[PDB]
Formats: C-alpha cells, structure tokens, sequence
DNA sequence: ATCAATATCCACCTGCAGATACTACCAAAAGTGTATTTGGAAACTGCTCCATCAAAAGGCATGTTCAGCTGGATTCCAGCTGAACATGCCTTTTGATGGAGCAGTTTCCAAATACACTTTTGGTAGTATCTGCAGGTGGATATTGAT
DNA sequence: ATCAATATCCACCTGCAGATACTACCAAAAGTGTATTTGGAAACTGCTCCATCAAAAGGCATGTTCAGCTGGAATCCAGCTGAACATGCCTTTTGATGGAGCAGTTTCCAAATACACTTTTGGTAGTATCTGCAGGTGGATATTGAT
C-alpha cells in the first residue's frame, strides 16, 4: 500500500520526500515531514480550487483558468498577502475605479 | 513509431492538482494556462517552505527538519486563518501516519 | 433659423476614457504589440551580448510581467495626483510613486 | 542567408495607444503629456534590469539562448516570481 | 504684566533648527521604558509572561524608529506633491498603500 | 498607557529626523497605529523562533531573523 | 602546518574556515577548491571598500575612531553602496543631513 | 573552563587586519565593529544562496568557483562588481600556481 | 542700515565609559598524504525548435482638426498650529541582589538512513473522438447627451 | 420629461483547437525489509544575566497663551487633453524549409569525499594600565529678528 491513501491523502509523500533530499536543505529528512508536507501543499491548492471556482461560476463558465484564479486570490484577504509579491499569467486585474474619477454635479 | 531519444522526465502535479479538483467542483474544468499557474502554486510554495525551514535547522545548530519546524515555518509563512487550518491539516495527516502499520 | 449648434454625435471628454476604462479592466490580454515590444527584448539583450536567441515563450513573460509592473505602477500613480488633487497623471506621479516604492534613491 | 539588420530606438515600438492602454487598466482617466515617453524609459530600465539577470543565467549554463526558465529565475530573484511559464 | 518686546523665535525655525539639530544626532528618541512597557504589552498576546534580553528590545527601538524615520521622509513628499508643507495623516496612508502595506 | 503612552513630542523627535517641518494634529495617532503593526508583525515572528529552541526569554537572534525575513534586516546584534 | 591557504593568496581572510563554513549551511554536496576563495577575495575586497570610505569618513568630523554614524555616513553618501543596502539598516546609523527644498525660510528659492 | 566555552567565532579580528591595510592608524568602536561582522555574514550568505541557487537549475551539485562569479555578478551592482569579479579571478589563479 | 538677543561653533580642560595589548589555557578548527568515489566535461549525434522568408490581408496606429473642462496661478482667510513658558510629574539610573532558566552536560533508545529487492505507476507517444468558448450575426433594452 | 444616436446585453448559432481519454510501453521512482548509526529528548544544576525595588534629581512633558499663516477654498482663464475623423502601414497570420545548438547516451579521468593522526592558533577568562573622546569652561560672533 501506498504513503498517500497512508495518511489519507492526494499528495505524493513518495513524491516530496525525493524533493526534500535531492533538494538540499539539510543533509537528515525527517519522517512526518514530507507528510506535513503534501498535506499541507494539497490543502492550498484545494483553499485556491474552491476559490476560483465561484469565480469561474459568478461569469457562468465551468473550466477555470488563470482569470478567475487571480480573481480568487486578489479579491481573496489571506491569500493576497501569501501572493503579494506574486503574479498570475493573463492574470487581469481586479475591476475597480476610484472616485473622484467619476463625474457628478451635470 | 515515437521514443526518440529519452527525454529527461518532466513532472508535476497537474494530476495530483485535477485530482483534488474534482473534489471541489466535480463538473467544473480547467486550463493548461489555468493549471499552470496552480503548478507553480505548489512550485512556489514548497521551497518557499523547504526554505524557510532549512533556516530553522541552522537557527537551533539542527541538521534534520522536522515535522515541527515545517509548522513553524508554515507559521511564519501562512499568514492568518490560513496557517491555522493547515497547521491542524498538517498534523492530521501526519497523525494518520504515526499511528500506521 | 440659425439656432442649434450642428448635428453629428460626440460623447464628453473622458466619458470614453470611463467606458475604457471599465474595459481594460474587465480582461486580459496583452497590451503593448507583440512584435513591436519583442523587438525590444531582442534589442537590449543584443547590446548586453550578441548572438543570442529568444524562446519562443521566453520575451513573453518578459512582456507579460513587464505590462502587469506598469499597469500596477501605473494604478500607484493614479492614486497620486488623486492624492495631490487631480484626475491627471504628469510624471512626477510616476516619479513620486518609483521614489516611495524605493526605485531610485 | 542570415538576417540581423541594424537595431535602434525600438522603444517608440511602444507606441501611445498601447501605452495608453495600460493606462486605461490602471484605471487612469487623464493623461499628461509627458507621460507616454516618461514610461517608455522605465519599460526599459525595467527590461534593462530583468535581461542582464535572464541572460547572466543562459550567458553561464554555457547556453546561447534565453530558454523560459531563465527569465523566470530572474523575475522571482529580483522580486516579481511569476506564475506561469516554466519552473 | 509685560516685558517690553522680548525673543520669540518666530515659529517654524526651532522646527528647522531642530531637524539640523536632529538630523546630525544618532541616538535614539524615545524613552526606553514606555517603548519596553509596549514591548512587552503586545508580545504577551503570543506567548505569556515572557522575558527580553537586555538588546533584544533596542533592537526593536532600532528598527521600530528606523522604520518610522524613513516612513515620515515618504509622508512629506507627499505632503510636499499636494504642494503642502504639513503631513496631514493622508499622506501617511497613501504612502502606506505605496510600500505594500494597505496593499 | 503603553501605547498611549508613547510621547507626541518623541512622536515629534522621530518625525524632526525624517525632515518633517510641520506636523498635524491627527498624526500623533497615526503613528502610534502605525507603529503598533509593525511591532505585532515584528515580534509574532520573533517569539515564533523562541517557541522554536524550547525558551522564555526572547533573544537577540530570535529578533535579527525577523527583521530579516520580514525583510528589514538588522546590522549588529547578531553576536 | 606550514603556511596559510589565504597567504596562498595574500589575505586576511581564513580560506579554511570559509570552506567549512560552506558546508554548515548545505549549500551543496560537493565544493569545488576554487570557490572559498574567490568568495573570501570578494567578501575581503568589499569589507575593505567600505572601511576605505568609513576611515575616509573619519578625518572630516575631527574623530579618530569609527563610530557606526561613520559607517552609515560611509555606506549611504556612495551610489553602488546605497543600493546594496537600500534594504538595510545598521544600528545607531541615523540618517544623511538632507532638508527637502520647499522648506527654506521665505516661501520657496 | 572550558565550560562556558561555546565559541562565537566572528570575523572581527580579520576586519581589523584589514582595517589597516588602508587606513593603518585607525580606531573602531566595538559596536561599529558588530556592524562590520553583520556586514560580511549578510554578503556571504548572499552569495553562496545564490550559488547555492545556481546548482539545481544546471540540475548542478558541485559549487564550482563559476558559479561564484555568477553568484556575485547577479548579486553586486554596476562597477562595484565589476572590481570583485576581478579580485577574485584573481585569487583562484594564485592559488592554482600554489601548493 | 541698526544692533539688542540668542544660539552656535573653535580651541582647551579633564575624567570614565570603553578600547588597547599581554598571559594562561585547552577541545576543536585546520591542514596534510592516502586510498578510493563519482560528478562532469567532451565528443558523436538525434531531434526539437527558432530564425526566416513567403503573401494575404486587415485592425489599429497616425496625425490633424476642433472644442469642453480641468489645471494653474489668483488672492484670500479663519482657525489650526508652533512658540514660549509655566511648572512637575515621571523617566533615568546605578546599585546590587532573588532566581529563573538558558546553557551545559553525559547519557541512551527511537529515529534517520544507506544499503539491495521489489512492484507498482505516472508520463509521454501516439492515436483517435468529443466538446467548451471565442466570435460572428442580429434583435431588445441601457446609457449618454442634445434638448 | 422626450428625441436622438452609439455602445452594449443577451441569447443564438458555427466551428475548431483545447481539453480530456484511450492504449501501450516502460523508466524511474516508491515502497518492504532489516541493518547501522546517530542526532537530539530528558532530566540535573551552574552561572551570566533578566526582573522590580531602593531613593534622590530634575529632564523631558504637558497644559498652557497668542498670533503667525498655511490649508482649502473659491474665481477666473488660458489651453491641453480627449473624441473623432480620415488613412494606411506594419502588425498579424500560416505555413514552409535549413539548420542551429540543444539534449541525451556513452566514456574516463581531475577533482573531491571519507578516514585517520599531528599542528597551529582564535575564543575564552582574567588583571592592568591605555586613551581618544564625550560632555563643562570661556569667548566670539554669525544666524535671527526686532528696530
Ligand atoms: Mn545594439
């Protein structure tokens, strides 16, 4: 039986661990890391799914793409601020005017 | 007729990723261009977190990283509610491998 | 019987600018002409080092992530005469917005 | 059989609309004079910055062109890490 | 009731004389105690009754003022571009934004 | 007072480093809220190693490094 | 022993302890005997440079001794310094006598 | 004695060396000296990430001396490499010619 | 141009918070041949891709004319703010200890790990059918603006 | 409020490239099992160092009074910056072929790891004068701001 299914999981524990010595880091890798690991990579991913999601709904399309990714993780608090100095592939911006741009008063 | 010369493996997620897509919108698709930036969202984080650790070992003169400093170093990373839940998220499964086999 | 201005339409000063925009906003595509802005890739490499090539990805991200600065400088700058009083953009905004930033000194 | 004619002041290759266009997006109504050609000139100090970086890593791997990740690894490394491209 | 005349350094110099005097300066300005009371305020509210090393809290009033310095150079720019002179808390937030602080 | 009990004219001092002529009422606040973040951010990352090395008392590496990774790096302390 | 590896390069800088220094670190698996001491020349070189104008620094205001003002006075005053540490701070430094223009007594010349 | 023991090695008493090989009749307080240690850690950290970088994308494990070049031209600006990229050039030759 | 009223900046004065230099000391940081390990350059060399011309064509940049309205300099002006200047509370301090608690130690099994088998699998080629969305035409309602 | 004139919602369809969907191979990677080898919990106590208390002082702060004028606020007015209009060029699009110069398989060696045993000196830990400076003393007159 696999790592994954192991400690209940979609991410390869298999995988990471590769990428943890290979990687240089330190010389010894632990054991619950790379667990902790996946898992914690696997929990983003999904957080950000399930964000872009909604968007791709909210313009009535069922394939997400980069747009309404960054429409997820801009109008989004905690993730913008993991992604402040970060940036998105046909990314869009988020639809938004200042005021005293807009005319009043005839 | 294909194989032509073995081309150095690339790999990534892009399963591992539509995998727990499926999961949260089970009739809901996705680009290349969409998951290629997802990729990098693994890409990205992960050695931001390796990193971040790897500080951590040579901070207390360690030269393994547990489990323990992956928390920390998603505790300082992972801002708010963010760090909380995969702080839990992390240990669960973690829990679920300590207590196997 | 000679009161009435003309006839053709015209729409307000910046009423365009408005319905633009809310254009440029709603999407996403790449701004500057692609082949004109690649020549620039190509030409400012050539002068840091000759014989060279470009994938044919690779002066995409260079635009790609060099619109996205601009377009995000440019919103620091709007902010700045906003801030000063004002609807228009002259440099100094710019300016103000790299000093802050911390591009320059 | 070689191409390679002379190369000079591409910058107006960025030209007022598109310029302009960024401008829109910005979410900018009114537009200076001395703007467009301002902003040509950080266009370049910009490209001037991440092109030394994306070369000095093709210029080292002992490669003879700009290969995606390149640029990339220069981006993240001065600050902007991009999604998107490669890596 | 009077004095006949006397010296009033008409107001704004002692201010000019004061960034001349304090521009020059290197050590810090603010006192040590109530910096420490609000150094050790706040801190509780991550782990409980705890203790700083004698640097550990300078260190801070190093980068804390260092930061604000700096922080108020950028204020009177824009103060200075609303062709002011005075930093109106405006500023302050604009130059926030700016940094990638509200942003 | 803690916060509060950070002085307007120190408030005053600092600003008079940076070149400010004249100072607003409001501002005296605004720093204080401006200078608390920076604290909270600052020492939540400190304490974070603390907790790490097993300690009660925050030492001078345990700041250093938040300073660092926060990205307003320090010079001279780390001995 | 007989003789330095850093005199095998004419420096004051330990060849030796940089070579295990970068290996504390991880910074690879295997290290080639060139590299510690190309970084040391560098390292030396640049601590050398600032110290150059730092102890430049020291004659202009009357002091002997180098205080961190000096330092800071050193660093900022250059270009290709200031950038290297436009995201720095040195403690004790303070801040380069710079009164903005607008300022000046008698509305603004 | 040799309990308390635990050595903080620093760079200090090289710096000082240093200090003098320009400037040979100078005096530098203890905590401008603290600076001068907190500077060489940051600019060799710097670097060596860098070249510590510059291994994985060559899908590279031995740090050779190039990749130290590389590190320091990424890493120093304008002129001010230009003198280090030399500097250093320099020293890996003599050691070459060296025992 | 006059000159009271301060703040300032020069050598000259001396004491202490602070750097300078020596003696005692010992685990460790460093250097040296050795016997063995493998990264990595170096050539043949497939194969992918980029530089390149082709020609069609067409959307999008140019530049010029004409105005509507936003900037700039206008004086202004009322209350917000620096200055002084009176206290006077409240940091500063050093002085020198209760006492943690971080440092230091020598243990000692769980944890990491490098070695040789084992078994799946995820990734690419290649092959071949579906299917979401840009995109064009076209028919009601929206917003803007001249009334 | 109504009329008019452009841009846009809103659903409608093609059509194809962009996803997703099989086989089939198939190389590495991932996992199982023991063996080795070790970095760090786990208590015990030293000792540099962190926490208020002590006990006079007044330096730095605040609440204070008055104007000195800077923010903001209108008023006007020259002219730039937008909307539009007429063109056309150079951007864009689609294949097409050399041919670079990159990538991977195959080889053999310069250089480096892993041991093992002796050698030099940087931090530690004091005891003592060394020493430039960091803050008072006159004395001077520029920088300020009344006349
Ligand atoms: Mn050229």
């Amino acid at each position: 039986k696999t790592r994954s299914s192991r400690a209940g999981l979609q991410f390869p524990v298999g995988r990471v661990h590769r990428l943890l010595r290979k990687g240089n880091y330190a010389e010894r890798v632990g054991a619950g890391a790379p667990v902790y690991l996946a898992a914690v990579l696997e929990y983003l991913t999904a957080e950000i799914l399930e964000l872009a999601g909604n968007a791709a709904r909210d313009n009535k399309k069922t394939r997400i793409i980069p747009r309404h990714l960054q429409l997820a993780v801009r109008n989004d608090e905690e993730l913008n601020k993991l992604l402040g100095r970060v940036t998105i592939a046909q990314g869009g911006v988020l639809p938004n005017i200042q005021s005293v741009l807009l005319p009043k008063k005839t | 007729d294909g194989k032509k010369r073995r081309k150095t493996r690339k790999e990534s997620y892009a399963i591992y990723v539509y995998k727990v897509l499926k999961q949260v919108h089970p009739d809901t698709g996705i680009s290349s261009k969409a998951m290629s930036i997802m990729n990098s969202f693994v890409n990205d984080v992960f050695e931001r977190i390796a990193g971040e650790a790897s500080r951590l070992a040579h901070y207390n003169k360690r030269s393994t990283i547990t489990s323990r400093e992956i928390q920390t170093a998603v505790r300082l990373l992972l801002p708010g509610e963010l760090a909380k839940h995969a702080v839990s998220e992390g240990t669960k499964a973690v829990t679920k491998y300590t207590s196997a086999k | 019987a000679t009161g009435g201005v003309k006839k053709p339409h015209r729409y307000r000063p910046g009423t365009v600018a408005l319905r633009e925009i809310r254009r440029y906003q709603k999407s996403t595509e790449l701004l500057i002409r692609k082949l004109p802005f690649q020549r620039l890739v190509r030409e400012i490499a050539q002068d840091f080092k000759t014989d060279l090539r470009f994938q044919s990805s690779a002066v995409m991200a260079l635009q790609e992530a060099s619109e996205a600065y601009l377009v995000a400088l440019f919103e620091d700058t709007n902010l700045c005469a906003i801030h000063a009083k004002r609807v228009t953009i002259m440099p100094k905004d710019i300016q103000l917005a790299r000093r802050i930033r911390g591009e320059r000194a | 059989k070689r191409h390679r004619k002379v190369l000079r002041d591409n910058i107006q290759g960025i030209t007022k609309p598109a310029i302009r266009r960024l401008a829109r997006r910005g979410g900018v109504k009114r537009i200076s004079g001395l703007i467009y050609e301002e902003t040509r000139g950080v266009l370049k100090v910009f490209l001037e910055n991440v092109i030394r970086d994306a070369v000095t890593y093709t210029e080292h791997a002992k490669r003879k062109t700009v290969t995606a990740m390149d640029v990339v690894y220069a981006l993240k490394r001065q600050g902007r890490t991009l999604y998107g491209f490669g890596g």
